[PDB]
């Protein structure tokens, strides 16, 4: 959930311009480098950190990589509501989740 | 040797004499009575050129005349057989590198660090002290 | 290979050479290799000093050591 | 006499209108706003001595009740969460220790643990932060801190953890911190790298010495 | 017994290999016991993981604690983490047992490490045994994977991070094959069922029965090629001088073996190592901060940490960055066994050598492995970043970019230093050739001349300067106690002194020996 | 040649700089007894002096045990120094041994460095005092180790005469922390 404040700072990346419910945002839980938990969310600097070799993605770009040997953004899961108010998913990932290979993302 | 005794004799009285007059300078005319930490640091500095001063003192009495303390002396009186100088050793460096282990351990808190340099201490203090008085081999 | 012996006193007792060659070229291509670590995720500049600062040292002294060895200056 | 926080309106003013404002608005140089905050923020800021700020532990400032006026006086500007106080009026302790470790210890491994540790040691974050050891904190500091969330540090708020929840994480944390090593001394609580340190440093040395002592040098 | 041994010599005769093997000689160096301790540290292991293999269950099935262990109870956790708690806490003796398990297993990797950089730096690698180098190398390449497929098996959060990332995700990231490696080895995707049971086939039986071939076969060539030594005295390139197996070295060995299972006894009790229950159980979705596995796979995740992040994207396709690191390991394990060959074709000598070279004599190989060394260390500091950084208080990205660059610019460094070292330790061994041993004192000559009094190691000429001798290939001595200079203390016990007549008999009696010790090694 | 003694000179000197980092100790303590007014040691502390007699009284009889094993040094005999210098070591860990159970016992119920200020000053000049007794237990150690290994040479003699005054010196300053702590007040 980002503060109200800032919410003008995102970049929304180009296929995913509405993946957001107002503050939610909802990216993947696994690193795009190697598949540890990047679970270190700093709140103010807006970081995620993966623990297991530091790499560190930017929440408010896309979540792109910006420190280590993450090459890749973290997947984007779109989210909406309900007719009870209950938080839902708005489809699918739009890419493969996790490590790379030979044949794509 | 009698000109080292009279040196710290000189300064052993001057440094009293300071002492002295500090403290009952400002036991009145202070605002709080006696300073009570310039007065400590002059008893005991007194007391270091007083240690001094008196074991020169002992030595000078003890002792006849010597080459150096002569004058009307020549080279061929002081002709004999030196001490004994350490040539070349490396345990200095390792001794330093110990310390600094065992000060940066204390800076940053953390007492494994300065476990280790006290042991690190210990051992190479003891290297340096044995170093030229281990025997040979014993096979 | 070989070396004399007033510069290795134990020349004949083991390998004591390495061509001048593959030095200057190691130097070379280490200065190559830090520079073209300016590639990635950087943002900041902090940390591209530093490696414009090391690759210029490197090359200053492969530089120096080519040139003082070409006039004879040295060996 | 809770009609008194002119004390309170005593300490901020000469501690902190350089850095907040006279009127805790938040010097745009230097600090935040300080008006949706309430008394747990300032309790834990204060209390653990990261207040007025030269952020790291430090000592604390202030105590004879007065952590409590800057509270009330913060308290009485905006509608942030309070401290939890027991039926004397002080803060509380023990009760707030859920008779559930399990329960705790799982919470703490999925929400805690990713940045302290597995049993509460530290951990390195990006760019200078850290995230500080939980071994000298007491309930209530545990409590302000999982409720207020300080810098960098995540707030979980009184819906997504619940009381229960916070007090079976607060005992977690209490036992983890307190109980014994049952296989002889623990090199610190991280895993293998003061493991083979002490390997390297004690064990090859008295092998080595050992081979130095039985066997001859030539 | 005389009617049972002359019995087993008319059945057996064997006589005379007994006595061909009672008679071997073998040299005595400290620094020939550098196998003996990885040797001994690999019986612990045996005998300890026998013991282990009575309790443990290899399987990935979930159940519920419901044991002793009160902070775990009700958790969901698999049977081989149920077992090994068990192991911890209700047998009477199994904690001591599997800690002495992994303490032996560091000590063996380490004294791997160390026997591995004498055999580097002495040149015993040389013609008669560069098939015994090849053979070591192998050796520790099978020890460093073992280990790690050991401490996997008791699956918990740091074991299953580790599985995960380095084997799940660097395997199904090479180029062609990879996915097909990848399920080949875990039957499917990553979290499968037939992982543990096939890592503990793996580590119980097929690697220690092939590490125990290896070890076989190490030990016959060593002792049908007999050892190496140290240029000396009496020692040329076609004896051993030493001491013979019959009294001697059997008991030497044996008295270095209890020492050794002494240590690590202690070690085992008094040191914690893997406390497996402040961690949890294996599940995908929690992690914490240490990270790391043990030290001989640090460089391994160092260099995974500051490698910078390439990838290349073609038609249709992707080539990760983990990728470098597997052709940068496999090029590590490559250039390992593979150097005696190198430094023959470079150098071009292949003679015989049975004597040993001085890391003095050398300054070239020595500069290349002080190199190599100081990589070592820097991808093994490079491992333990956050820990720096916290203990330490140093920015983090700081520490990745000091270990990047230091990657670059420490080796040479080193190589730089150690070359001129080398030489300056040589041109030190010269001046004392050519003059004598220093002895620390001064004189004053009357014409006020302040001169050392140094003592000559061999002849002297007409005017008292000794003439210099040659360089032999054998060390020299520099301090003039390590000579029979000052020595010969009381003969008392600590308190109490004994009678002149022993004292002056046990110290006359000493002299004599050692003198006749020397006499008759230098005569041969 | 060189009729006065070297190690002598230098053990001296350096013995007077040790007197001047007491001196900065000593300033510490007496300021912060003239600010507190009345019971200056505060109400949870009081010495027990039923202790502190006895362990004086063992640092002065080591004092005369070290005298008399440099007596016995001069003469050129190793084992009457050797029995000297371990009964003066058995003496010092005496000493030690009971300055830390009275630490212990004081801080017990009372008296902590963080709780006090007399607490403070108190503990600061006594564990310094404490660790500079270790260091010479060090020295006894060393110095016995080095007579073990080889002939009794003068230079031996000069260590044990240089070591034995710094144990001398030590007990010294020890008197007068005593004196001004447990008497004066
Ligand atoms: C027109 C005519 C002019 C008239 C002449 C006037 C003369 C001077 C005027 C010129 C004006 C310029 C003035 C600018 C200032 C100069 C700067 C300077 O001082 O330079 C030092 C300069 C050096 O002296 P020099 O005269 O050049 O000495 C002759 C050479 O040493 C002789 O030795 P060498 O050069 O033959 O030896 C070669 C050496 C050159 O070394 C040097 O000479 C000096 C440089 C070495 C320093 C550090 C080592 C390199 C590390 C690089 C990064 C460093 C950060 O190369 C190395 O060995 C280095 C290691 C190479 C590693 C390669 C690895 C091989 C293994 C292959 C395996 C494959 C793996 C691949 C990966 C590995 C990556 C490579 O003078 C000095 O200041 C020191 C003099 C002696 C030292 C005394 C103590 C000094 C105290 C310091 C304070
Ligand atoms: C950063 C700043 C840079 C720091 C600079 C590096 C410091 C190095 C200082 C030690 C240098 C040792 C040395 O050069 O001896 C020459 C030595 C032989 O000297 P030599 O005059 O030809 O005498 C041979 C004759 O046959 C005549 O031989 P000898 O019978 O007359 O006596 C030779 C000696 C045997 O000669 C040796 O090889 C001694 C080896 C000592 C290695 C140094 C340990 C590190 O005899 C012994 O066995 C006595 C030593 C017994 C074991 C050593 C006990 C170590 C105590 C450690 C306590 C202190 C803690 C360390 C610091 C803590 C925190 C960092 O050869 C070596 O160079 C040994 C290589 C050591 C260099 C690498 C060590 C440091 C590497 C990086 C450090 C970062
Ligand atoms: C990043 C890497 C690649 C480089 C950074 C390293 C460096 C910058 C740190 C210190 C730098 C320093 C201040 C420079 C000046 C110092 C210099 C003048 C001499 C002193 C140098 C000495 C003191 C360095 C100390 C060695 C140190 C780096 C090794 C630490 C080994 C490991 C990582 C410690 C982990 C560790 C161990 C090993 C325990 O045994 C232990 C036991 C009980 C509780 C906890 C622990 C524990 O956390
Ligand atoms: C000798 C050399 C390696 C052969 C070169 C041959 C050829 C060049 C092969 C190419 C290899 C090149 C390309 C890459 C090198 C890296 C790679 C090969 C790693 C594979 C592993 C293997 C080769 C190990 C290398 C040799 C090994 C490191 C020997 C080091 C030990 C020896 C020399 C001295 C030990 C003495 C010891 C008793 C006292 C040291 C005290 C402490 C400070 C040791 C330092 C230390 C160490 C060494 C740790 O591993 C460590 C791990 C975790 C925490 C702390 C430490 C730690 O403090
Ligand atoms: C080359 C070797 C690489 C390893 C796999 C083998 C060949 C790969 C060959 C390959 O690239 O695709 C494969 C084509 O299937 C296959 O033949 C199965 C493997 C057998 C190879 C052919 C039979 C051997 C004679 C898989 O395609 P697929 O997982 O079915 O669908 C994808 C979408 O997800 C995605 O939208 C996108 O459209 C693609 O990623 C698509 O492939
Ligand atoms: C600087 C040295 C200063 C004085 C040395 C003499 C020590 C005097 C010993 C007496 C201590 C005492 O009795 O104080 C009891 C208190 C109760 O405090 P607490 O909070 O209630 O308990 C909760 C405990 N965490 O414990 C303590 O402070 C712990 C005392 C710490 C031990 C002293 C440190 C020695 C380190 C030596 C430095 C070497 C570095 C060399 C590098 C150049
Ligand atoms: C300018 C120096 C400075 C002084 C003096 C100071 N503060 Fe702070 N304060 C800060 C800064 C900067 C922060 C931002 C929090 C952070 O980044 O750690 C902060 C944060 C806080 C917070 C938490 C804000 C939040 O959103 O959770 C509270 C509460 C607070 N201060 C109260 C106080 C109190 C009480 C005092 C003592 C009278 C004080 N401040 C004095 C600088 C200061
Ligand atoms: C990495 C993100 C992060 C997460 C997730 C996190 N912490 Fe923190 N924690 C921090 C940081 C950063 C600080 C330091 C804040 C400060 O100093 O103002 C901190 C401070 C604390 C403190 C104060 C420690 C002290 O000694 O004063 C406690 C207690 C604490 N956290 C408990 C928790 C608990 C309980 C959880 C799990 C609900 C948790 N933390 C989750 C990063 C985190
Ligand atoms: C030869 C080299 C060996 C190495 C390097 C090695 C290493 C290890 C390590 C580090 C562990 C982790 C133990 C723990 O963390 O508790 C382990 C576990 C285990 N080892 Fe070994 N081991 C070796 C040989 C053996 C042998 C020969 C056996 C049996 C005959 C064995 C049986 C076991 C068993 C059953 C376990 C799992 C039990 C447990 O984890 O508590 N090991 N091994
Ligand atoms: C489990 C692994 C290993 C064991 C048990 C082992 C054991 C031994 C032993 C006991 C010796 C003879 C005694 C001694 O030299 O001290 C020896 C010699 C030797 N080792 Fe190893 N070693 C191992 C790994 C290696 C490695 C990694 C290399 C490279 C290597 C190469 C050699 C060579 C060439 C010799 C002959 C040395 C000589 O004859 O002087 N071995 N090994
Ligand atoms: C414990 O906590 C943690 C936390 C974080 N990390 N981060 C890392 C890196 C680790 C960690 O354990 N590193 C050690 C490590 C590294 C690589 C492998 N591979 C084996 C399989 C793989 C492979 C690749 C290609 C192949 O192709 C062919 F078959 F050879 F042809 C075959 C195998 C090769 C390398 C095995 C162990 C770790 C541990
Ligand atoms: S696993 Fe997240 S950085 Fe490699």
């Amino acid at each position: 959930r980002i503060k109200p404040s800032d919410l003008g700072r995102v970049v929304k990346r180009k296929g995913q311009e509405s993946f957001n419910f107002g503050e939610f945002f909802a990216f993947t839980k696994v690193c795009s480098h190697l598949g540890c938990p990047s679970s270190l969310y700093e709140q103010q600097s807006y970081r995620i950190l993966c623990p297991c070799h530091q790499s560190q993605f930017d929440a408010l770009h896309f979540a792109k990589p910006i420190f280590g040997p993450a090459a890749r953004a973290l997947a984007q899961l779109p989210i909406t509501i309900d007719t009870d108010g209950y938080l839902v998913a708005n489809g699918d990932f739009v890419e493969p989740v996790g490590p790379a290979f030979w044949e794509r993302t | 040797m009698h000109i080292e005794a009279r040196l710290f004799e000189i300064l052993t009285a001057f440094f009293a004499l300071a002492a002295v007059v500090y403290a009952v300078l400002t036991a009145m005319f202070a605002t709080g009575g006696v300073e009570w930490a310039g007065t400590t640091a002059l008893v005991l500095t007194t007391g270091l050129t007083l240690i001094t001063g008196t074991f020169f003192r002992f030595v000078a009495r003890r002792l006849d005349t010597r080459p150096e303390d002569y004058e009307d002396a020549e080279i061929s009186d002081g002709a004999g057989e030196l001490g004994f100088f350490a040539p070349h050793s490396w345990w200095p460096i390792l001794i330093s590198l110990s310390f600094s282990t065992a000060a940066v351990g204390a800076a940053l808190w953390l007492p494994w660090l300065i476990a280790a340099g006290v042991a690190f201490v210990i051992t190479s203090v003891c290297g340096l002290v044995f170093e030229y008085y281990w025997g040979p081999e014993k096979h | 290979t070989g070396v004399d012996v007033e510069d290795v006193p134990s020349a004949e007792w083991g390998w004591s050479h390495m061509p001048i060659g593959v030095m200057h070229i190691g130097g070379l291509l280490s200065a190559a290799f830090l520079l073209v670590m300016m590639r990635g995720n950087h943002v900041g500049h902090v940390e591209d000093w530093f490696l414009i600062g090391f690759a210029a040292v490197i090359v200053a002294l492969v530089g120096r050591n080519w040139w003082l060895r070409r006039r004879g200056w040295i060996r | 006499s809770s009609a008194l926080l002119r004390t309170g309106k005593q300490l901020f003013d000469t501690s902190c209108v350089s850095c907040h404002g006279a009127n805790l608005q938040g010097v745009p140089d230097h600090g935040p706003s300080l008006i949706g905050v309430g008394e747990a923020a300032v309790y834990f800021q204060v209390s653990t001595g990261r207040m007025p700020a030269m952020a790291p532990r430090k000592d604390p400032i202030f105590d004879e009740a007065q952590i409590d006026a800057i509270g009330a006086y913060v308290q009485a500007n905006g509608g942030g969460p309070t401290v939890v106080r027991n039926p004397d009026g002080s803060i509380a302790t023990q009760s707030l220790r859920g008779n559930d470790l399990g329960r705790g210890g799982d919470l703490f491994r999925l929400n805690c643990a990713s940045c302290h540790n597995f049993t509460g040691k530290g951990g390195a974050l990006s760019s200078g932060k850290y995230a500080p050891d939980l071994a000298p904190a007491n309930e209530q500091q545990i409590l302000t801190a999982m409720l207020t969330g300080p810098q960098n540090m995540p707030k979980f708020s009184n819906r997504q953890l619940s009381f229960e929840a916070k007090k079976d994480i607060i005992a977690y944390v209490k036992v983890a911190t307190e109980a014994r090593q049952p296989g002889g001394y623990l090199l610190g609580g991280f895993g293998p790298a003061p493991e083979g340190m002490a390997m390297w440093i004690i064990g090859m040395v008295a092998a080595i010495g050992l081979a130095l002592w039985i066997g001859a040098r030539s | 017994l005389a009617r049972q041994a002359e019995d087993i010599d008319t059945r057996y005769h064997p006589s005379a290999a007994l006595r061909r093997q009672l008679n071997k000689v073998f040299p005595t160096h400290w620094s020939f016991l550098l196998g003996e301790i990885a040797l001994y540290s690999f019986v612990v292991l045996l005998i300890t993981g026998v013991y282990l293999t009575l309790f443990f269950d290899p399987s990935m099935v979930d159940v519920t604690y419901n044991g002793v262990y009160q902070p775990l109870r009700g958790v969901e956790m698999s049977r081989a983490y149920q077992s090994a708690l068990d192991i911890s806490f209700e047998v009477r003796g199994g904690l001591f047992v599997r800690q002495i398990h992994h303490w032996a297993a560091l000590m063996f990797a380490a004294a791997i490490m160390v026997h591995l950089a004498r055999i580097f730096f002495t040149g015993a690698f040389r013609r008669p045994r560069e098939t015994n180098w090849v053979i070591g190398s192998l050796l520790l390449i099978l020890a460093m994977f073992e280990g790690y497929f050991g401490y996997s098996l008791p699956d918990d959060l740091l074991s299953g991070l580790g599985l995960r990332a380095a084997l799940s995700s660097i395997t199904l990231g090479m180029p062609v094959i990879g996915t097909w490696l990848h399920w080949a080895l875990f039957g499917g995707d990553f979290p499968g069922t037939i992982l543990i049971p096939r890592l503990y086939a793996l580590h119980i039986l097929l690697l220690p029965g092939i590490i125990l071939a290896l070890i076989g076969l190490h030990l016959a060539l060593v002792w049908f090629q007999k050892h190496t030594q140290f240029p000396g005295p009496g020692r040329t390139e076609h004896n051993v001088v030493g001491v013979r197996v019959m009294p001697v070295f059997a008991f030497k060995s044996g008295a270095f073996f209890a020492a050794i299972v002494g240590v690590l006894g202690l070690m085992g009790g008094l040191l914690q190592i893997n406390p497996i229950w402040n961690l949890g159980p294996y599940k995908p979705s929690q992690v914490s901060a240490g990270s790391q596995p043990d030290f001989y796979m640090m460089w391994t995740e160092g260099l995974a940490r500051i490698w910078p992040p390439w990838e290349f994207y073609f038609w249709h396709h992707t080539i990760p960055a983990p990728v470098w690191v597997a052709v940068i390991m496999g090029l590590v394990f490559v250039l390992l066994p593979a150097y005696p060959f190198l430094e023959k074709r470079f150098t071009g000598d292949y003679a015989h050598h049975n004597l040993l070279q001085r890391p003095r004599d050398v300054p070239v190989r020595t500069a290349i492995g002080a190199m190599a060394i100081a990589f070592y260390m820097v991808l093994t500091l490079a491992a333990m970043n956050d820990i720096i950084a916290l203990k330490f208080h140093i920015s983090l990205n700081a520490t990745t970019w000091i270990g990047r660059i230091g990657m670059v610019i420490l080796p040479p460094f080193v190589y730089f230093i150690t070359y001129r070292w080398c030489i300056g330790l040589q041109r030190s061994d010269r001046s004392v050739l050519e003059h004598g041993v220093e002895t620390g004192i001064i004189k004053r000559l009357p014409h006020g001349a302040y001169i050392e009094l140094h003592q000559p190691l061999g002849p002297v000429d007409e005017h008292g300067h000794p003439i210099p001798l040659q360089y032999q290939g054998a060390p020299l001595p520099k301090r003039m106690n390590k000579l029979g200079s000052a020595g010969s203390p009381g003969s008392g016990s600590f308190l109490f002194a004994d009678s002149a007549a022993e004292d002056a008999a046990l110290r006359e009696a000493g002299h004599a020996a050692e003198q006749r010790a020397l006499a008759a090694l230098r005569e041969h | 040649l060189n009729r006065p003694n070297m190690v002598s000179v230098g053990t001296i000197v350096w013995l007077s700089s040790e007197l001047m980092f007491f001196a900065g100790l000593f300033a510490m303590y007496f300021t912060a007894r003239a600010q507190a007014g009345g019971a200056w040691p505060p109400e949870p502390t009081e010495l027990n002096l039923a202790l502190a007699v006895p362990v004086t009284l063992v640092l002065i009889a080591s004092s005369f045990t070290c005298q008399m094993g440099v007596f016995a040094a001069e003469r050129g005999d190793v084992f009457g120094l050797r029995r000297w210098y371990v009964i003066t070591f058995l003496m010092g860990l005496f000493f030690v041994l009971g300055q830390g159970y009275e630490y212990i016992h004081l801080v017990e119920h009372g008296t902590t460095i963080p709780g006090s200020a007399y607490g403070s000053v108190f503990y600061l000049a006594t564990g310094f005092h404490g660790l500079h007794v270790i260091g010479g237990l060090v020295a006894f150690v060393l110095l016995l180790a080095r007579t073990k290994m080889s002939k009794f040479t003068p230079a031996q003699a000069t260590a044990a005469i240089v070591v034995s005054y710094y144990w001398h010196f030590v007990d010294i300053v020890w008197i007068a922390l005593f004196a001004t702590i447990y008497f004066v007040r």
